[PDB]
RNA sequence: UCUCCUAAGAAGCUAUUAAAAUCACAU
RNA sequence: CCCAAUGUGAUUUUAAUAGCUUCUUAGGAGA
């Protein structure tokens, strides 16, 4: 009965023909997602709503829509506050329809509010089922891009419908939320205004408005002078910042009256400064954001202003033309004749640029303006021809002959007498547990251009920059061990002079001709040149050639000379500090031998409590990596330059590695091609970047699921304010506490203890935390990727260990076992035993298939294969005695062949240790 | 042993193939990698004797680019 | 040893050994133990020279054995790769592989890649009737251990031939080598 | 002079020797042989010390000599690429662009559209064929572009009649079609 | 005079360190 | 033809250092 006269009650005034969406007068029950910050808890999570009795609209002709009536009940003194505050907003546009009543429930009176038209979801929904994404638990954003028309019910019955790799045509499905989430961020300018003229004070976030835009919960609020209000903004646009690149929201500010129905603006083609663009974009939907942007990053105070400033820029810079970014050139006069050279260059992160020392006149050139001008690209693209290369996304500039060079891989070659010898000991027999899956795999001409079009899975990531600008921070505690700074051309140490020296360099020598051309003050007036200007550069692509399970080509980065004898000026003195140190997370140069295998295992293991170990995979790595995290690793490199560098000289620096191996021209197939980001792998700082970029993943995981848990279910009173703490220094503080990153780097380091080298990782952490959620787990590393580095990791590569005393199932691609040796026992590393047979079978280089010629080949593959002999698995310790038992037959057959080709012997009969197994097992015992 | 001595005759017959130039014909050395490739990754021995008569098919249809009754003494 | 010095070593211990066995006087074997001391020294040095000696030819020995045998490795690799196939064909002993061997030494070779689908298109050449009487049989063409049915066939001037006139007494009439067109049967 | 002194001491003492004469002047001998042997050898191993520095000096001068010889002839090869490449820049179409533009400066990806005279086009299948290059002449760029030739991967030409849905399995692809701005 | 020793010169051996070259392995 | 960055092991050669051994010269002490 009486639920009928508080329905009619609640359809009211309005035009409308609700339904209840439960029981006729007592609430309803449902969950939900909340930005928080309150004395008791902080975070953003998932929480149970038990205060609303809900309704929903029938259309005119009896069908179901999206628009509730949401109905709630309160103290009288709260009801009174919210209906003064919402009489000052009433006239907005961007505000919810209220409606304030009395009404009776339980034979008394009880002041309800009814919030008319909202839609089933609020934006914090959406914010969530995005950033704490996992494939088995999808129903919240399912129901969302079915209910606004994104795609039919029918798409995810397909395979991998999410993966961004395998269903490539995902982003396009996302790209339809596009608008409905830049309405979103028009009607908060118009709300912030309201707040402002209206004298209004108070936090706004992302629950508090729904997927139509309109805002509501005003009982939180306080007044103030009528032209004084103040909205406060922080946690709402730095937890929406990763949605607005992933739905693409500013596609619309590229058409004419920015109508997606009309067409785009024709840009002038000549123009590269977008300055009065960016302004522009920035106090259309970031006015009230409170921190000064500057669209040029020349003009930044330090780094964290960088990347504040970074981040804004790969927004703004998508809707802006292609041909407008890369090198500005000017046309110069030598010895009359004219020149067209670099003179500057138009970065999407960074902004414009220009060279300090630009001369317009000279009369010669000495031998190193001779390489600023062969590098650059500027002469080599204004030559060359015009091309369009269909078989690519990719932006190609230029081609530098008439015809197109495709390069094809070769097979290996086969050593006939080494497979004799193991099928006549009994091995690659039917059924075997050993058998050969390493092979050399041949590449037809299509390859070089097949493997260069993955850098379409790098896509423009904007980050949170609240949460970026704290893990940095706790980042940088992992590399306080280690000293560096500049040194002089006297002290620069080269590993191998015989190898390439980039184009167009190879043309006329190796390495070692430019290091002998140059003396130490040609080369320090070098360096000293480009802590003022940009030097652009080539870079080649190379196939390999080498052994693999895998079918698909492999290339690497052959970047150009004056590139890499700048920056190990730059940065050598730090990275060879991170490889002479021991005991640190970062593993760069422990060797495996003498005990050094078992004593980084034991580094991990430390002082954990319940300890669990596990590991993962990255996929597409160096092709998916935003710009945003590969330009951190380098500022975090660059803090050690504090004594020598000023701040002017640590910013050409930054553009100068910018310029030469983020975005740059790509040498491929004799044509030029425009690399839209990622690791260039042979970049001289390669596994060192990659390891900050490694913690820093790993890191921002610890921040999410500590953030995300219900912070009234916590039991230890530590925890709530170490959790209550980091959502003030995330998002309230805006200014480092010193205090407080040493305080969650100390509790980090004991629950989550890493290992790291390169993109290869081992954690050692305590499991009774993991699994309430106090510290990251492999779910917590989905979710990262896929919002952070635009991938999805499948569960299926990553593994986890149960008990310490077997090890990790892998790192740098071997295995472990614990073994008695001597008194007590150790642990071992061992190789996959079909990785050290495929190595003897086949070979790079027919000369290699004469083994008299090559028996400390065999020497060195046996250094390897020595673990295997302890092994339970009879199959896998029989390749060790193989091995001796060849070096054997080919130290008979070498004296043989010897004596009956000069009729006398060698007098050096010292082989004789090779065959017998104390010389291996000494490369396994601590003492040296 | 069939398996493994099928996928190691693939690697020198692919070695013989691009000897005889092979590679200077951009249609076919595509199809010659792509039965080399398949026979390796291959787990019935079935298939990889298939794949190999395709392949030993492409030498023997080079009339006079081996002395063939010279090679099977 | 060879070392002349040795002898003199020799007899020098040998006299100083002969000293303090008789018990002669400590100035005596003195003067035995430093006319050794200098004889030991020279052998000594005649030695030193013998292992400088015998290194410098053995390193000159190995040298030439990996210079001559890793271009002899080089010079050969053609000849040596197709005597390892033609090895390697023969120890599979695949009744397929055989098959289309034993066909090429008559020359019975194919001018296309020989296709795994069904209903896919194969030409071989044919030599000579006595060829054509083994590996045919009626509509069909039997090649690679698979049946084939023959679609057309055509002579040398590029003339179709008809199945009913390739017969041993009308044989020599026709334009050899003949190109048979199959298609793979199933 | 120490050889000198060294070879008569011996001579000397050998007379003696060879008589026996007398230990109170035999060690009056020996003692002159010893000590001009003793200078004899500072001086021998000083010489045989310097002649081993010789070998080190000029070594050394040997290899200053090559690395002056190779910077001089890798520097006439960069100034010959560049003073060549600046043959090929067209000054007529090169100078509108950059008088132009509001600072004497432009991109550098402009350069190659607004200013080459050539373009080529790599074509991976024949319905891209049919969408960028149908006919003899196509636009381009804001430009219109008439084909001079067309070759296949293996750099054999190809005539446009050969280009049809009914023979592009016989073909090499990708084709490279090469083209002359109107 | 002999013996011992302290220093220097020369020869013989050994250990260790440094550099170069080559082969192998990992990210 | 092209052939990256970073780290580790093995092998060979050369140089240096330290110690040991012998001879010689010089001085001192002792008997
Ligand atoms: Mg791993
Ligand atoms: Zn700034
Ligand atoms: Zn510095």
């Amino acid at each position: 009965a009486d639920a009928q006269s508080f329905l009619n009650r609640v359809c009211g005034v309005s035009a409308a023909r609700l339904t209840p969406c439960g029981t006729g007068t007592s609430t309803d029950v449902v969950y939900r997602a909340f930005d928080i910050y309150n004395d008791k808890v902080a975070g953003f999570a998932k929480f149970l709503k038990t205060n609303c009795c809900r309704f929903q609209e029938k259309d005119e002709d009896d069908n179901l829509i999206d628009s509730y009536f949401v109905v709630k009940r309160h103290t009288f003194s709260n009801y009174q506050h919210e209906e003064t505050i919402y009489n000052l907003l009433k006239d907005c546009p961007a505000v919810a329809k209220h409606d304030f009543f009395k009404f009776r429930i339980d034979g008394d009176m009880v002041p309800h509010i009814s919030r008319q038209r909202l839609t089933k979801y609020t934006m914090a929904d959406l914010v969530y089922a995005l950033r704490h994404f996992d494939e088995g638990n999808c129903d919240t954003l399912k129901e969302i891009l079915v209910t606004y028309n994104c795609c039919d019910d029918d798409y995810f019955n397909k395979k991998d419908w999410y993966d961004f790799v395998e269903n490539p045509d995902i982003l396009r499905v996302y790209a339809n939320l596009g608008e409905r989430v830049r309405q979103a961020l028009l009607k908060t300018v118009q709300f912030c205004d309201a707040m402002r003229n209206a004298g209004i004070v108070g936090v706004l976030t992302l629950d508090n408005q729904d997927l139509n835009g309109n805002w509501y919960d005003f009982g939180d609020f306080i007044q103030t002078t009528p032209g004084s209000g103040v909205p406060v903004v922080d946690s709402y646009y730095s937890l929406l910042m990763p949605i607005l690149t992933l739905t693409r929201a500013l596609t619309a500010e590229s058409h004419v009256d920015t109508d997606l129905t009309k067409p785009y603006i024709k840009w002038d083609l000549l123009k590269y400064d977008f300055t009065e663009e960016r302004l522009k974009l920035f106090d259309r939907y970031f006015k009230y954001w409170d921190q000064t942007y500057h669209p040029n990053c020349v003009n930044c105070l330090d780094d964290r202003c960088i990347l504040h400033c970074a981040n804004f820029n790969v927004l703004f810079s998508t809707v802006f033309p292609p041909t407008s970014f890369g090198p500005l050139v000017r046309k110069i006069f030598v010895d009359g004749v004219p020149f067209v050279v670099s003179t500057g260059y138009h970065f999407r992160e960074l902004g414009v640029v220009h060279n300090q020392d630009v001369n317009l006149h000279s009369s010669r050139l000495s031998f190193k303006e001779l390489l600023v001008y062969a590098a650059d690209p500027a002469m080599h693209a204004a030559s060359g021809n015009l091309l369009l290369d269909k078989r690519t996304t990719c932006f190609s500039v230029a081609a530098l002959t008439n015809n197109v060079a495709f390069q094809t891989v070769k097979p290996g070659n086969f050593n006939k007498d080494f497979y004799d010898f193991a099928v006549s000991k009994g091995f690659f027999k039917e059924g075997s547990s050993v058998e050969l899956k390493h092979f050399f795999f041949a590449q037809d001409g299509n390859a070089a251009i097949s493997d260069y079009d993955y850098y379409r899975y790098n896509l423009p990531t904007m980050c949170d920059i609240r949460q970026l600008l704290f893990v940095v921070e706790v980042v940088d505690k992992y590399f306080d061990c280690y000293d560096g700074g500049c040194i002089n051309a006297n002290q620069v140490i080269v590993n191998n002079l015989d190898k390439s020296a980039g184009f167009p360099f190879n043309k006329w020598g190796k390495a070692r001709l430019y290091y002998d051309s140059m003396s130490y003050e040609d080369q320090d007036a070098l360096f000293a040149y480009t802590k003022r200007n940009v030097i652009p550069t080539i870079t080649q692509m190379n196939l390999k050639y080498a052994i693999s399970a895998k079918n698909r080509a492999r290339t690497v980065a052959g970047v150009s000379i004056c590139s890499t004898m700048t920056n190990r000026q730059f940065h050598q003195k730090l990275l060879k500090s991170i490889a002479a140190t021991r005991g640190a997370t970062v593993v760069i140069g422990t060797s495996k031998f003498y005990g050094g295998w078992h004593n980084m295992l034991k580094t991990v293991y430390s002082d954990v409590e319940n300890p669990h170990l596990m590991g993962w995979d990255y996929p597409k790595c160096d092709r998916a990596m935003p710009n945003m995290l590969r330009i951190m690793a380098s500022l975090v490199l660059a803090r050690k330059h504090t004594t020598c560098c000023s701040l002017s000289h640590r910013f050409y620096r930054l553009a100068n590695e910018c310029a030469q191996v983020l975005s740059e021209m790509v040498m491929c197939g004799g044509s030029l091609y425009v690399k839209p980001g990622g690791t260039s792998s042979g970049d001289a700082t390669t596994a060192y970047a990659n390891s900050v970029f490694n913690i820093c993943q790993a890191v921002t995981a610890n921040v999410n699921a500590l953030l995300s848990t219900d912070g009234n279910k916590i039991a230890d009173k530590y925890v709530r304010n170490l959790q209550h703490r980091l959502y003030e220094c995330l998002y309230r503080n805006r200014d480092v506490d010193t205090d407080f990153v040493n305080e969650f780097y100390a509790y980090l380091r004991k629950h989550f203890s890493m290992m790291i080298l390169s993109d290869d990782a081992v954690v050692c952490f305590n499991s009774t935390y993991a699994s309430q959620g106090l510290v990251a787990s492999i779910k917590n590393f989905k979710s990262v990727l896929y919002y952070q580095n635009n991938v999805f990791m499948s569960e299926a590569k990553c593994w986890t260990e149960t008990d310490l005393t077997k090890g990790p199932h892998e790192f740098c691609s071997q295995h472990t076992m614990l073994v008695k040796q001597g008194d007590d026992y150790v642990y071992l590393p061992y190789p996959d035993p079909s990785r050290i047979l495929g190595a003897g079978c086949f070979v790079d280089d027919i000369v290699k298939t004469d083994g008299t010629l090559m028996i400390e080949r065999f020497v060195s593959l046996a250094i390897d294969a020595y673990p295997l002999t302890k092994h339970p698995n009879q199959e896998y310790a029989d390749v060790f005695h193989l091995y001796l038992q060849y070096i054997r037959k080919l130290h008979d057959e070498l004296t043989g062949h010897m004596l009956d080709m000069y009729s006398v012997m060698l007098t050096n009969d010292n082989t004789s240790r090779y065959w017998e197994p104390e010389f291996y097992e000494a490369m396994y015992t601590p003492h040296t | 042993s069939k398996m493994s001595d099928v996928k190691c005759t693939s690697v020198v017959l692919l070695s013989v193939l691009q000897q005889l130039r092979v590679e200077s014909s951009s249609k076919l050395w595509a199809q010659c990698v792509q039965l080399h490739n398949d026979i390796l990754l291959a787990k019935d021995t079935t298939e990889a004797f298939e794949k190999m008569v395709s392949l030993l098919s492409v030498l023997l249809s080079m009339q006079g680019a081996v002395d063939i009754n010279k090679l099977c003494e | 040893s060879s070392l002349p010095s040795y002898a003199a070593f020799a007899t020098a211990q040998e006299a100083y050994e002969q000293a303090v066995a008789n018990g002669d006087s400590e100035v005596v074997l003195k003067k035995l133990k430093k006319s050794l001391n200098v004889a030991k020294s020279e052998f000594d040095r005649d030695a030193a020279m013998q292992r400088k000696l015998e290194k410098m030819a053995d390193q000159a020995m190995t040298q030439m054995y990996k210079q001559a045998r890793s271009e002899d490795k080089r010079a050969k690799v053609t000849s040596a790769m197709q005597t390892m196939l033609f090895t390697m064909l023969r120890k599979l002993d695949n009744d397929a592989l055989n098959n289309i061997i034993n066909n090429a030494r008559d020359g019975c070779v194919p001018l296309n890649i020989i296709p795994l689908t069904t209903a896919a298109k194969l030409m071989v050449v044919i030599p000579d009737y006595n060829t054509y009487k083994n590996t045919c049989d009626g509509t069909t063409f039997t090649y690679a251990s698979a049946l084939w049915e023959i679609q057309q066939v055509v002579d040398a001037d590029s003339k179709i031939v008809q199945l009913s006139e390739i017969s041993m007494d009308n044989s020599p009439n026709l334009a050899w080598p003949l190109i048979v067109t199959a298609l793979r049967a199933n």
